[PDB]
């Protein structure tokens, strides 16, 4: 995976790529990385899918229950100290690598956490393989006091630079604006630059060339 | 078999318009200590060839060691030595390109990754990669250890593909290169200030730049950061 | 890591670098290793930044439990409560910690405590992978009852040779102030520590 | 432990089961009967480590045997090849698990129909016309391919058999002393005593 | 990477001379890297080789054998013996005895003085004279159709079929084995090769015509 | 001793215009011997169909605990589960025994019986979630399958057409497996029938 | 401890026809999760009219090439300029990998070209000289992904004539060199999509009486 | 190669050698001759790793056989022996060791005595009235302390040696294939060709 | 070992612990680690005491026939022979040796060659186990040009603290002082370099 967050001037912008892998090979060319753990608190996932994905909805639900139990919105530090507390008790084991962000009534955030628990703070941060290639392009172009459209820029073309340089990342750029006062918009293959070529040729067989033995009713009913 | 002691980090590189920039940090680590500040790992041969060198700094100078020796068997009974027959970049490269794979071959590499960049008689840029392993490869942006994993997407961002390398200027190409030894020094732990950068012109020839150091830096920011989460001071 | 605390007339200051490791990888370069577990007590961290954060995040529970209970702690109290965390789980633990407070009867106190969990009250203290190579100069330049100004310089050279050594340290030097006065946090660039 | 055999017929299921008992380099018996009676018309063959086996087949056994005097009633092939499987499939996953693996030759009598079942030490059940474990298989699986028929009678079974435990006394380097063979049928279960 | 170790290979005396019978699937662990792989070598008109374990070992040795076999006859004006060419091999791959050479092998000849003769060759350094053998991962399935149905007085026709059918039987059951069967038959004259026969095709018509597999549904 | 290649095994899932196809070898073995020629890796409850390849004891556990728990579901929610939720039981079940899993590369396909929409989704063997448009692979041949059906597949394929996709994706797949093969079954699931045919391929 | 094996990844493809050849490799080289080259080509013209790639490990793959090609140069000395014939080359071939049977070239060997009565012909070699000649053969990093297909749409595996219960196959016949490329070009495009390690570009060379040509094809960059 | 055997009597030494050559799980020959003949009077048995026995053995006979014909007389047992000591001696500091065990039989015809020697691979020589290698020792030396006498006939000889092989074929967990009986004296080396 | 060589406007001093160890056992506490390789070409030893003397002893052999055909050697030429034994025999060597001599031509000069084999020119070298421990406190010391007695008195400060920390080294301070002058000894007892 390539993840990124990236702070600007009224919220955060957080962006990923999309594709799984299992050993070489690519499982889901179009997978998505980004999960919401509440409304306008969202997270990029790297790591075991598994884990990033079940850790995510367990806080996720959590933190659901805490905001109705409260009545209050949740805010990005909960989220943070459940999922550190989380991972830091097993140890490593549960292996997910997560960028949190969000709006909440404090304000706007960003935050990273590893698998073992340690959380860092910062205006722009990134993840996974791909991390190298991203935090190269945003060493070299992040400022302070970006715009909201300066931000998605900068965070897709992070991911960009992971999706090319990294073998790790591929296909599609996924990302989620959360800025203040508005509602959390989440555009899912905001970019698509790996579009596959039209085939040189059809490969729809004519019917009845595979030998069949048998042939059966299957009964769905009751 | 080695293990590496006294070692160079990156080695980076990339073909303009007329010619390649290389460049390399001045930097020989001793594991985590940072021993060695004055040490140059970019090694001209001749006028038109750069040899830049990481890893393994002692296996680095017996490499200089036979370059050097290159160069005085090169002008032996040979009137055209600053001509003709002289040392060309290919010649170099290939020269070291057999070492490094015999020497892997008997269990007892050269550990290093090594760039050699120049410009050939014709006029023709020269950038190619070999490394302990015997490996070769060349490519329009070559770069080494942290390099490739950070320099290189910052420098394919000018020069993706053979057609965008007339399109470069070396204006614009030096600029990639010490924005990227910038973000090298920003993120790899055993990389200095201070580096040696070369440039081979067609044209203007060789112009060698050594005591160079990263500057125009953002680290105001950092003031701002406080704690790990929720510490407010 | 490269950190440091020491004591002066008017109390105390904490120092540290702002690298962050994955092996040769620099993965945060602004860290802040210099953390609060009470208003005028807190502690440079170093080791793993996963159990140095559990560590200081539960230190900061007890002792504002304990000030609800008690009242406001002592220096002491708070080393003793790193001391215990640090000590029964140092099988699981890679933590090295300088705990460092401002009473007012006490003044300035710097207690360190290393990976064993065993505590070492000290006038000041060294830790991290860039102490070593300022044993020798901290040794020769400290002095007791120094002032404010000469005791962030003491502190700016020291870890500036820290992190001109170490590959394992780097980025800006922070430093936090601990006085009667109250509670200042200092910054130092490169651009000014590095051509000290 | 090593050869055990199975292999169900028009009417019957026929399992042949080696009586070598080897420890180290000596063989501490050669007359040992490797099965259990689970029921009137269920006979369960077992191979694997040592002790296990035997414990595991009568836990089995006792556990089929409680259930017939609860119900008054005899549980089918079927029922008793899952039962066996999912105490087989719980002990994988246990602290130290049965290495034991088992065929169940059985007669249905509600389906007037023989049956049989290899399940292995994992908990993998297969119902089959003629099965076997460890090494046995290699060289039985092929020979019974070639010469099985469906509608074979119970000595052209025994005779097929024979077949099997011939190529096995040439080819298999350890001695495993002959076999037991009983036959499972709608009279239930008896041995043939002269093989 | 991982190397080709395409088996099943066998080669039985009788009356009518010798068969060799071999399978044709090369694998890498569970990858299947060829279905069409030439297990019998030819090593001259006369001398049969057969190819388990190493591919390339057994490939460049017997090749090689065939070299040493043409020298001798070059040399003392006469036939090679099956003895003297197999003792070649095994000789040879007991020179290099703990390399990690990998090779199970049949050096089936007929010639006037010894009439059909197997040997059996390891790379281990093994030489065994012998009427019938099989080697290979599926070798224990095609032992049990040989053992059943050999005998010295088979015709060319039915010792050919018997072949067939241990590898087909090999082939079925072992997963390290099939693709096609190859099917030789060695006389005095010479060697004479009789065919290539796809076991998906072969398996079908057996099935049928033998009544064999009620197993499988076909 | 790679629990997920003793056995043997694969199953592949398709999409088409208004339907799904599940296909799945026969093949069980203990390593390089083949025991059962029988055994079918697909199962279904209700109208929701699940293929599950890898340890085959964990295969059977696995069809006996889904069907367990689509019973009782049906029971309480008196109607038949979907494949969108059947999904996602399947990834909590499998997720539960994170740190001991079962060692199965499971694949769901099926149509929601309220939007009539085609479904299918993949599994690792601790439960993530591989949701897919076009196909699903598992199985010892899943790199073959990959490499057939990305070639092969093409979107809105009528039923009778996708049979012959699928169909020839796996048998060619198959082929080039060792552990798989030795029969091949394939499910047609239109939105209110289901054809099963059994497939005539090499057996060895 | 020094390992002297690495992976470059890659993969390449040979096809034979009736008068032709075809040997198509993609052009990325890399190590690890990193790309080292998206244009380094690893099917080369070796004379005589024989096309030859070794991929795998590039170290070695490029010592065989070089060793191969200076024997095609010293065969022209020893044997007045005689003409290698495809089945000599590979037999000279599998010597020069035995040779190192107990330090093996890491690599997968494929050469193509004409055979003496000028029909197509593809050798494929295993790591120490172990040699076959066919119509088809994959090789590499993807070669698992392609080798199936080409099994049914070269040599018509599994594929029975419509209507004939499974009983009439489909009956072989040489591809034209359209019909191959289009083969080619899809193996490569699919294995692209789903296998990390291949992409970029995509060189064929094909093989005729008349010499040996080239063609060239962008793959996905990511 | 597993069971050879020795007894010195009276009038000969007999050599009893198991017949089977298993390799894996199959059982690859049943009619293994595992002797060499060394000269007219003086036989060999062997056992041990796969190629180093025949290849030992073969290198030894072509020796001997050299020495008989340079000199054009055959040497005595206890020569041989010593001789074959001396080169497994040496092989056992070798790069790589014959690890081969050998009986050597012979009628020494000066001293009109027949003699057993027993050397293992490591080169360690013993003279003795019955020997053997492997595991086959552990069944039958204890058999042979009771049953043995000094003035044994070969017949008696041979009805002795048949209650070694009965114990090891009742007692021995692999199969063997049974043995190949050999026998030396006065008039050389025949083979008993119903065993 | 504590070890290092410091050149000075006069030339060049080389300076040593005089501690060998066995474990935590000191098998010798008056070492000579100071060793001539010419007349005024001398070697600091640390690493292997084996290796070390074994090089050096090679070396007075090397330079003692150079001598004979060439007349006297280079402080460079010295610093290559090192260099050729400890790099090609690097797999077989713990030596981390440093070269320093006066010429008359090029005063003063210093070469240091760590375990690699590698040849390193500096106006000063540390070396040794205790040498981690005075980086920050010598960097920050050291001046070009410096006097005799300033130079004397940077080595022992720094060897003093060196000593201090490092376990591995201690005794006495022994120092070699190279110049036109000619060769002089010089000696320094804990008493006196303890309490500085
Ligand atoms: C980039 C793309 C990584 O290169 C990202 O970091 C993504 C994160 C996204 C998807 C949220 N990571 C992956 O895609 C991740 C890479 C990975 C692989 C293995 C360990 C850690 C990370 N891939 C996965 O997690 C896949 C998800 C599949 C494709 C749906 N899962 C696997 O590869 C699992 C590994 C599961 C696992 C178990 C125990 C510890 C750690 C991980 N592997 C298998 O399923 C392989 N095998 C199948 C046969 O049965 C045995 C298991
Ligand atoms: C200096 C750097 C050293 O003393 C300081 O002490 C700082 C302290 C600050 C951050 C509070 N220490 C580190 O930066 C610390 C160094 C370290 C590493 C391992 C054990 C102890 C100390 N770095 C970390 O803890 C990082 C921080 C992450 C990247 C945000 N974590 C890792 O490097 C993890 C730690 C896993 C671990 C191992 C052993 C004990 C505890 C935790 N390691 C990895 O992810 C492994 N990594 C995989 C990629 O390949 C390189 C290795
Ligand atoms: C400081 C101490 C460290 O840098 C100095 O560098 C000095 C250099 C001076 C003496 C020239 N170094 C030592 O004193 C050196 C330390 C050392 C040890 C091992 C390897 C490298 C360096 N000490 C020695 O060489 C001692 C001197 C003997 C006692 C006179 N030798 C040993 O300690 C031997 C060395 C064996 C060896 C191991 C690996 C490489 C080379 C040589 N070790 C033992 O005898 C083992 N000993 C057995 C008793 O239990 C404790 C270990
Ligand atoms: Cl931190
Ligand atoms: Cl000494
Ligand atoms: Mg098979
Ligand atoms: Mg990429
Ligand atoms: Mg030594
Ligand atoms: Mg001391």
């Amino acid at each position: 995976t390539t993840i990124v967050g990236v702070k600007f001037n009224n919220g955060v912008v957080i962006a990923a790529d999309t594709r799984s892998t299992q050993g070489p090979i690519v499982a889901d060319k179009n997978c998505a990385k980004l999960h919401r753990i509440s409304p306008k608190i969202w997270c990029a996932g790297a790591g075991t899918a598994a884990d990033t994905e079940a850790v995510t909805q367990l806080i996720g639900s959590n933190i659901e229950l805490h905001s109705l139990y409260t009545s209050r919105e949740p805010r990005v530090v909960s989220a943070l100290q459940m999922l550190k507390q989380h991972l830091f008790k097993y140890q490593g084991h549960i292996g997910a690598y997560l960028i949190v962000a969000g709006v909440d009534p404090t304000g706007s955030h960003l935050f990273s956490i590893h698998a073992h628990g340690s959380t860092d703070v910062g205006y722009y941060l990134s993840l996974g393989s791909g991390s190298l290639a991203a935090m190269a392009v945003l060493e070299s172009h992040w400022k302070q006091d970006l715009t909201k459209e300066e931000a998605i820029k900068l965070a897709s073309d992070a991911i960009q630079a992971g999706i090319w340089n990294d073998l790790g990342s591929g296909s599609n750029v996924d990302v989620c604006v959360m800025e203040i006062g508005k509602d959390a918009e989440y555009l899912r293959n905001y970019l698509t630059p790996n579009v596959r070529e039209e085939k040189q040729k059809s490969y729809k067989f004519p019917r009845g060339t595979t030998a069949v033995l048998k042939e059966s009713i299957v009964n769905i009913c009751d | 078999t080695q293990q590496p002691i006294v070692t160079g980090t990156s080695v980076i590189s990339m073909k303009y318009d007329n010619g390649v920039i290389i460049a390399a940090d001045n930097l020989g680590s001793y594991g985590s200590l940072l021993r060695f500040n004055g040490v140059e790992r970019l090694i001209p041969v001749g006028d038109n060839t750069v040899v830049g060198i990481s890893g393994d700094i002692s296996d680095m100078q017996h490499i200089e060691r036979l370059l050097k020796d290159l160069v005085t068997e090169n002008a032996y009974d040979n009137p055209l030595a600053d001509a003709e027959e002289a040392l060309e970049p290919s010649y170099i490269f290939e020269y070291l390109a057999t070492v490094m794979y015999q020497r892997r071959s008997k269990m007892n590499p050269l550990w290093n990754a090594i760039i050699v960049a120049g410009v050939q008689s014709n006029g023709d840029q020269f950038l190619r990669y070999v490394n302990l392993l015997g490996v070769t490869y060349s490519s329009p942006t070559l770069a080494t250890g942290f390099g490739a994993h950070m320099a290189n997407p910052l420098l394919r961002k000018v020069v993706d593909r053979e057609s965008d390398i007339p399109k470069t200027t070396v204006q614009v190409a030096e600029e990639a290169i010490v924005n990227a030894m910038r973000v090298l020094y920003y993120r790899d732990a055993r990389s200095s200030r201070n580096f040696s950068l070369a440039i081979i012109d067609k044209n203007t020839g060789l112009t060698f730049k050594k005591n160079l150091q990263v500057e125009n830096m953002k680290w105001d920011f950092a003031k701002d950061i406080k704690g790990y989460g929720t510490q407010k001071i | 890591t490269s950190i440091m605390a020491v004591t002066f007339k008017d109390g105390v200051i904490l120092g540290a670098d702002s690298r962050t490791t994955t092996g040769a990888y620099i993965a945060n370069r602004v860290t802040d290793k210099l953390t609060r577990v009470h208003d005028k007590i807190w502690c440079c961290r170093s080791g793993s930044a996963a159990d140095t954060q559990a560590i200081a995040d539960i230190v900061q529970y007890h002792l504002e439990l304990y000030t609800s209970q008690y009242g406001t702690p002592s220096t002491e109290t708070a080393a003793s409560v790193f001391k215990e965390l640090c000590y029964e789980n140092k099988d699981n633990l890679t933590a090295g910690i300088i705990v460092a407070g401002y009473d007012d009867k006490n003044k300035g106190e710097v207690y360190t405590i290393p990976l064993g969990g065993s505590v070492h009250k000290l006038p000041y203290a060294i830790a991290g992978s860039g102490s070593t190579f300022i044993y020798g100069y901290c040794d020769k330049n400290f002095r007791e009852n120094m002032s404010k100004e000469e005791t962030v310089d003491f502190i700016k050279h020291s870890l500036s040779q820290a992190i001109k050594w170490d590959g394992s340290s780097g980025g800006v030097i922070r430093m936090v102030v601990l006085t009667a006065a109250g509670v200042e946090r200092l910054i130092f660039y490169p651009d000014e520590y590095e051509q000290l | 432990m090593d050869i055990i055999l199975g292999i169900r017929v028009q009417d019957s299921v026929i399992l042949a089961s080696s009586k070598a008992v080897t420890r180290g380099i000596s063989v501490l018996k050669d007359s040992d009967d490797k099965t259990r009676q689970l029921s009137p018309h269920t006979l369960m063959s077992f191979a694997g480590e040592a002790g296990d086996t035997v414990q595991f087949a009568e836990y089995i056994q006792a556990n089929i045997q409680l259930y017939s005097i609860r119900e008054d009633y005899e549980l089918s092939p079927q029922a008793v090849s899952s039962f066996v499987r999912q105490e087989l499939a719980k002990s994988i996953r246990s602290r130290r698990p049965y290495q034991v693996n088992v065929l169940i030759g059985g007669y249905d009598k509600k389906k007037n129909k023989p049956e049989l079942y290899q399940i292995d030490y994992l908990g993998t059940k297969v119902e089959l016309p003629y099965g076997a474990h460890g090494y046995s298989g290699f060289y039985t699986f092929s020979l019974l391919d070639h010469h099985y028929r469906p509608d074979m009678t119970t000595e052209e079974g025994l005779d097929l058999l024979k077949l099997c435990v011939q190529e096995l006394e040439k080819r298999m380097p350890m001695d495993f002393k002959g076999v037991i063979v009983k036959i499972v049928d709608k009279d239930g279960i008896r041995q043939v005593d002269d093989f | 990477i991982k190397i080709a170790h395409g088996c099943t290979t066998l080669a039985f005396r009788f009356q009518g001379g010798i068969i060799v019978a071999v399978d044709s699937r090369a694998t890498a662990g569970n990858w299947v890297a060829s279905q069409t792989v030439k297990k019998v070598i030819e090593i001259n008109p006369f001398l049969l080789g057969t190819m388990a374990g190493g591919a390339a070992d057994c490939q460049f040795w017997e090749t090689w054998l065939g070299s040493q076999c043409r020298l001798h006859e070059l040399r003392e004006k006469e036939r090679i013996s099956v003895a003297a060419a197999s003792k070649i091999l095994s000789n040879l791959v007991y020179q290099y005895k703990g390399a990690g050479l990998s090779m199970g092998t049949m050096i089936c000849g007929y010639t006037r003085k010894e009439g059909p003769t197997i040997y059996y060759v390891d790379s281990d350094g093994t030489r065994l004279k012998g009427d019938i053998f099989c080697v290979g991962s599926g070798q224990t399935f095609a032992y049990g159709v040989l053992d059943s149905n050999y005998k010295w007085d088979l015709s060319v026709e039915d010792a050919l079929y018997l072949g067939k059918r241990s590898i087909l039987a090999a082939a079925h059951r072992d997963a390290y084995s099939g693709g096609s069967v190859n099917l030789y038959h060695v006389t005095e004259d010479g060697w004479i090769y009789h065919g290539n026969h796809d076991v998906g095709e072969l398996f079908w018509k057996v099935k049928e015509e033998e009544g064999s597999f009620n197993n499988v549904i076909g | 001793s790679d629990p997920s290649s003793i056995n043997g095994g694969i199953v592949v899932a398709m999409t088409g215009k208004d339907c799904v196809a599940i296909a799945c070898d026969l093949r069980l073995g203990s390593q390089s011997l083949g025991v059962s020629n029988k055994f079918e890796k697909i199962f279904h409850y209700g109208h929701v169909f699940l293929g599950i390849t890898g340890l085959a004891t964990d295969v059977t556990t696995l069809n006996e605990m889904f069907r367990y728990k689509t019973n009782l579901y049906k029971l309480k929610e008196e109607r038949a589960i979907e494949p969108e939720t059947f999904t996602q039981l399947v990834s909590s079940s499998l997720y539960e025994r994170r740190f001991g899993p079962y060692f199965v590369g499971p694949v769901v396909a099926g149509i929601n019986s309220k939007s009539g929409k085609p479904f299918i989704a993949g599994f690792d063997l601790i439960g993530c979630i591989d949701e897919a448009k076009d196909f699903i692979v598992s199985g010892t041949a899943s790199d073959q399958l990959f490499g057939m059906c990305e070639s092969l597949y093409e979107p809105n394929l009528e039923p009778e057409d996708l049979f012959e996709t699928i169909s020839q994706a796996l048998l060619n797949a198959a082929d080039r497996d060792a552990l798989s093969g030795w029969g091949a079954v394939v499910y047609i699931i239109k939105k209110d029938e289901v054809v099963k045919r059994y497939l005539k391929m090499r057996q060895d | 401890q020094f390992n002297p094996y690495g992976d470059n990844g890659g993969t390449i493809l040979g096809i034979a026809g009736e008068d032709f050849a075809v040997l198509a490799g993609d052009t990325r080289n890399i190590t690890d999760y990193s790309i080292n080259s998206r244009y380094e080509p690893k099917v080369f013209d070796c004379g005589d009219n024989i096309v030859m790639s070794a991929n795998g490990f590039a170290a070695d793959g490029d010592a065989l090439v070089k060793r191969f090609k200076n024997s095609v140069k010293w065969y022209h000395f020893d044997h007045n300029d005689k003409k290698l014939s495809i089945n000599s080359a590979a037999r000279n071939i599998q010597h020069l990998l035995y040779g190192k049977r107990f330090f093996p070239y890491y690599v997968h060997t494929i050469i193509a070209g004409l055979d003496e009565d000028g029909k197509g012909a593809v050798y494929s070699f295993d790591p120490v000289g172990s040699y076959e000649r066919e119509q088809c053969r994959a090789g590499g990093a993807a070669a698992s992904l392609i080798m199936p297909f080409l099994d049914n749409q070269v040599n018509f595996k599994n594929q029975y004539e419509p209507g004939t219960n499974g009983k009439v196959k489909k009956p072989l016949k040489y591809l034209s060199v359209e019909e191959v490329i289009k083969l080619v070009r899809d193996s490569f495009t699919s294995a692209t999509e789903r296998h990390i390690q291949v992409g970029d570009g995509l060189e064929i060379l094909i093989v005729t009486k008349d010499g040996v040509r080239k063609e060239f094809y962008e793959l996905k960059r990511d």
